[PDB]
RNA sequence: UGCU
């Protein structure tokens, strides 16, 4: 979770003038940045606040009200060392499929650092004994439109001991 | 009259003449080795200025351990005009 | 014009802004005078002066 | 999950910068190479030849035969250019004084 | 504050057109029209009543700008 | 300034009418000029060979 | 088209354009000569300034800087003819603000 | 077929010099507008025969 | 220029397009910012 | 007849007509008479709003045949035009949404 | 649609919880049918993030407590990331600071752990 | 080729 500065030219139709301009801008920004991953920024959750809001222009075209609004929004973007607590939403032979609680099923922990008893035989077996912890390692983003996903990140689980659950 | 061609010519047409092989000799080998050594040693030279990294994520205690350290040459300000002093 | 077979053109704008601009700027009641010397062109004619 | 990409922007042209293209830029812009001098095929359908003039990969000019590059009709097709190489260079009459 | 206080015919036309477009796009009316099915007539009524929520942004050639309200300007 | 490649435009600029009433079609002058240019290039290549 | 037999429309000649300019009805002139006559939406790449198709620029082999733009079909034809003549018009787009 | 109701009653009916293929059940306009040439344009397309264009 | 404006299909700078219009919407410039507790 | 003078500076448009003129002093200086035949052909796109909803309903019910009416309707959700000469004009009028 | 700074300022989970609660109450107070039908992903993401933060121990927090914890940790020369992780996790056991928390070498001292536990529990 |  981190704040990100953005400047958006929001277009409000004429039938929304009876509503408050700031409230309409906030609703539009939320609808536009709800469940979407901005490249090199992360997945934006919602709008935090609006800092600067200059004059509202009206173009001779569509006739709507275009406003250039500067705002701050919250995005989920770890700092390469953040610790999280997720749940195992499945498991694959090459690696478990852990997912943060109802947030995003994109965490793919590689099983290449645990003690030397690591293997998945497709029976949803997590690990042979001697709320799942996760340590973010690196981020990565990719594009989608390439002809006429985008966030997976690397997860780590060192020898944390875990006296509560093996 | 000239015949019509259905497909376009090849992007890389073949040639019956091949390049002459390179000259062989201890001199050429030593020159190659010296050029490779220069390529390897000139990148680490202080004159090889790298792109200044920016937009650091956070500050950590391991910053002092991972801090890149390299001696910097001092230009001759007597010969160089004053418009290049930091 | 002289009403001796002249064919004139009639256009219908397809936008409210264009309609308003045509009615305001190109209004007959507002263009009763020419910008050349300000003399009124829309006035009485034959069969009315007499 | 989903990436953020803007759908449409109210882009306004600022100014037109005229210029010229080198042969490499012309090749990069063009899609195919026109080398056949004929227009239609020998069959009675008179279909346009491939890699030749009037090819449908460089746009469309008929309401029945759509474009081959983009799967759109004539009303929606913008057209595509082609590059034809010359054996010997030639002076550009427009730029001859230049 | 240095320009002419009178509202020119071009400004009149542009404001009326913009208001007519907004009304045709289901914008709220602030004059309580009485059987006026014409957006341009509604815009003219709003102009005569001095209730059009539009502010003219007059730009000078150098780059400066100045705001003038419809109710603040003078109409003919 | 010295051209070695000619940019043949799309077919939108070269409209072609399929005149089914006869064994021919109506083509613009640019198409004929490009055809003549290609024929001359082929003839020059043949003479060089 | 031109003729009435072929269902042709009227022509707003140069004199009509001059009259509209003198009147100053900018929106009227625009709706006449652009919207109601040869309105079309093209795709222009903000990197090279060339014309794309279906939101794709074949020159740069990318689609991130391609954006839609309203332009007269006659102006698009003129740009294409100039590009064929090797006079490449490089369009540098920008926000309307 | 009609994109709205799925009917196949598509009739080509020109409405005041406007060719339009419209459905006869719901009146949904399927396609409209046709690109023809114009006389000067016709004049300038030159006649070339298949004996030369085909090869 | 008016000629290139007409050619490109944009409102010419002369006439009604010399100035710009603004909407008199009920708003509040520089709204109150939410205070940051952690920073 | 070039692209600059023949297709850019002066070009042909639609929604326009050409007709012979005749005198009629019974009309105001700012008024002009238009024949029913040209009026039924030259149409104007009106947006359905909270003011002229009933007028547009009545025009659609009249249809393209009667002079006061319309010819086509473009929905707000889908841009597929609908010809009033076919279909139930009463239903089309009863299902007129804003926009 | 460009961004100016993706790492302007880090914030704990309490701020996100408060923002989500405010958005949820404003939504249930001024719900709009067409606005909700246009984009339903907003509702889903808000509800699920709120449910996750509720599952977490982030409850029973206040800005006064946050400021007190920050002022108490300022005297431990700990880094912003460490204090952020500690405030977001609220560790009740010692192992969570001994091993899970990074940069343990030379920072534990085997005496400051008791003070850290007391401060995070108070 | 006619029309204004
Ligand atoms: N009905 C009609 N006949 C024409 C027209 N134009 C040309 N003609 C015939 O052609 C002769 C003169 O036409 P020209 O002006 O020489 O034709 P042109 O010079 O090509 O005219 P442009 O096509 O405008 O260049 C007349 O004496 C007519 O015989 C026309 O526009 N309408
Ligand atoms: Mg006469
Ligand atoms: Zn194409
Ligand atoms: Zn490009
Ligand atoms: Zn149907």
């Amino acid at each position: 979770f981190v704040l990100v500065e953005m400047v958006d030219t929001v277009r409000i139709p004429p039938w929304q003038f009876e509503r408050k301009l700031n409230d309409s801008i906030a609703e539009e920004l939320n609808k536009k940045l709800a469940n979407k991953v901005v490249y090199n920024v992360g997945l934006c959750i919602c709008l935090f606040d609006i800092t600067k809001l200059e004059d509202a222009y009206v173009f001779p075209g569509d006739g709507a009200s275009h406003t250039k609004v500067h705002f701050r929004c919250v995005v989920f973007h770890p700092f390469l060392d953040e610790i999280l607590i997720g749940k195992i939403k499945g498991c694959s032979p090459e690696g478990v499929h852990v997912s943060l609680g109802f947030f995003d099923d994109i965490l793919i922990p590689p099983e290449s650092l645990q003690q030397p008893a690591k293997f998945d035989e497709a029976e949803q077996v997590w690990v042979w004994e001697y709320g799942e912890e996760i340590r973010f390692r690196v981020v990565d983003e990719s594009f989608v439109d390439t002809s006429p996903y985008t966030l997976v990140g690397s997860i780590s689980e060192p020898g944390l001991g875990l006296l509560s659950w093996w | 009259l000239p015949d019509v061609v259905l497909k376009p010519p090849p992007l890389f047409p073949d040639t019956d003449y091949k390049p002459v092989p390179l000259k062989t000799g201890e001199g050429e080998e030593y020159m190659l080795a010296l050029k490779q050594e220069l390529r390897e040693t000139m990148k680490r030279m202080p004159y090889f200025i790298e792109t200044p990294e920016e937009r650091q994520d956070i500050e950590r205690y391991s910053k002092r351990y991972m801090k890149v350290y390299k001696e910097e040459w001092i230009p001759d300000w007597r010969r160089l005009p004053r418009e290049m002093m930091p | 014009a002289d009403f001796d077979g002249d064919e004139m053109n009639l256009h219908l704008p397809q936008t409210e802004e264009a309609k308003a601009e045509a009615l305001v700027l190109m209004g007959t009641k507002a263009n009763l005078v020419t910008p050349r010397n300000g003399e009124p062109l829309i006035a009485a004619i034959q069969d009315f002066l007499t | 999950k989903e990436q953020f990409r803007e759908t449409d922007v109210a882009k306004k042209i600022s100014h037109i910068c005229f210029g010229m293209k080198s042969p490499e830029e012309m090749r990069q812009q063009a899609h195919i190479q026109v080398v056949s001098k004929n227009l239609y095929s020998q069959d009675n359908q008179h279909a346009p030849l491939l890699y030749g003039v009037l090819d449908h990969r460089m746009g469309t000019s008929e309401k029945d035969r759509p474009c081959e590059t983009c799967g759109k009709n004539l009303a929606d097709c913008l057209g595509h250019y082609g590059y034809i190489d010359l054996e010997l260079p030639c002076f550009h009459v427009g730029y001859f004084r230049a | 504050r240095i320009t002419t206080p009178y509202m020119t015919k071009y400004e009149r036309a542009r404001v009326l057109g913009t208001r007519a477009l907004q009304i045709a796009m289901c914008a709220p009316v602030m004059v309580e029209l009485e059987g006026e099915t014409d957006p341009l007539l509604i815009a003219m009524k709003e102009l005569k009543a001095r209730k059009i929520p539009i502010i003219i942004r007059r730009y000078l050639p150098d780059g400066s700008y100045e705001d003038w309200g419809v109710d603040e300007l003078i109409i003919t | 300034l010295i051209l070695t490649r000619l940019l043949v435009p799309p077919l939108c600029i070269r409209p072609s009418v399929v005149s089914d009433l006869k064994s021919g079609t109506n083509e613009d002058d640019l198409t004929m000029k490009l055809t003549e240019i290609i024929f001359l290039n082929d003839v020059i290549k043949k003479h060089r060979i | 088209t031109e003729g009435r037999s072929r269902d042709g429309g009227l022509r707003l000649g140069e004199m009509e354009r001059d009259c509209l300019i003198g009147y100053g009805a900018s929106m009227l002139l625009l709706e006449r000569l652009m919207i109601s006559s040869d309105a079309f939406e093209v795709d222009v790449c903000g990197q090279c300034g060339l014309l794309g198709y279906s939101g794709w620029c074949h020159y740069c082999k990318s689609s991130c800087h391609v954006s839609s733009l309203r332009i007269p079909y006659a102006c698009k034809l003129l740009f294409q003819e100039l590009q064929s003549m090797n006079i490449i018009p490089r369009l540098k787009l920008s926000k309307y603000n | 077929r009609c994109p709205d109701c799925g009917s196949t009653e598509l009739v080509e009916d020109s409405h005041y010099s406007q060719s339009q293929l419209v459905c006869s059940d719901c009146g949904c306009v399927v396609t409209e507008g046709v690109l023809t040439t114009t006389f000067s344009d016709e004049g300038n397309l030159r006649e070339v025969t298949y004996s030369r264009s085909t090869g | 220029g008016v000629s290139e404006c007409i050619i490109m299909g944009i409102p010419m700078n002369i006439g009604t397009g010399l100035f710009k219009l603004l909407h008199k919407a009920d708003r509040d410039p520089n709204p109150p910012k939410r205070p940051l507790i952690f920073d | 007849q070039g692209r600059f003078r023949g297709n850019l500076s002066g070009k042909r448009v639609d929604f326009s007509g050409r007709t012979v003129i005749s005198p009629d002093p019974n009309l105001r200086i700012d008024e002009v008479a238009v024949p029913v035949h040209v009026a039924k052909i030259l149409t104007f796109p009106e947006k359905v709003n909270k003011a002229n909803i009933n007028f547009l309903r009545k025009l659609v019910q009249n249809g393209p045949e009667v002079h006061p009416g319309a010819n086509f309707i473009q929905q707000r959700h889908t841009q597929m035009k609908r010809f009033l000469k076919y279909g139930n004009r009463e239903k089309m009028a009863q299902e007129l949404k804003y926009g | 649609m460009e961004v100016k700074d993706a790492n302007s300022a880090l914030l704990s989970n309490y701020e996100v919880f408060q923002l989500l609660t405010d958005l949820k109450e404003q939504r249930k107070e001024s719900g709009k049918n067409k606005h909700s039908s246009g984009q339903q992903n907003l509702n889903t993401i808000t509800y699920e993030t709120l449910k996750y933060i509720s599952k977490t121990p982030c409850r029973h927090q206040s800005p006064e407590i946050v400021r007190e914890f920050l002022t108490a940790l300022k005297s431990h020369k700990l880094t912003k990331a460490e204090k952020l992780q500690l405030l977001n996790h609220r560790p009740v056991t010692a192992v969570e600071i001994q091993l899970m928390v990074e940069e343990s070498e030379e920072r534990l001292t085997e005496e400051q752990i008791e003070a850290l536990l007391h401060t995070v529990t108070s």
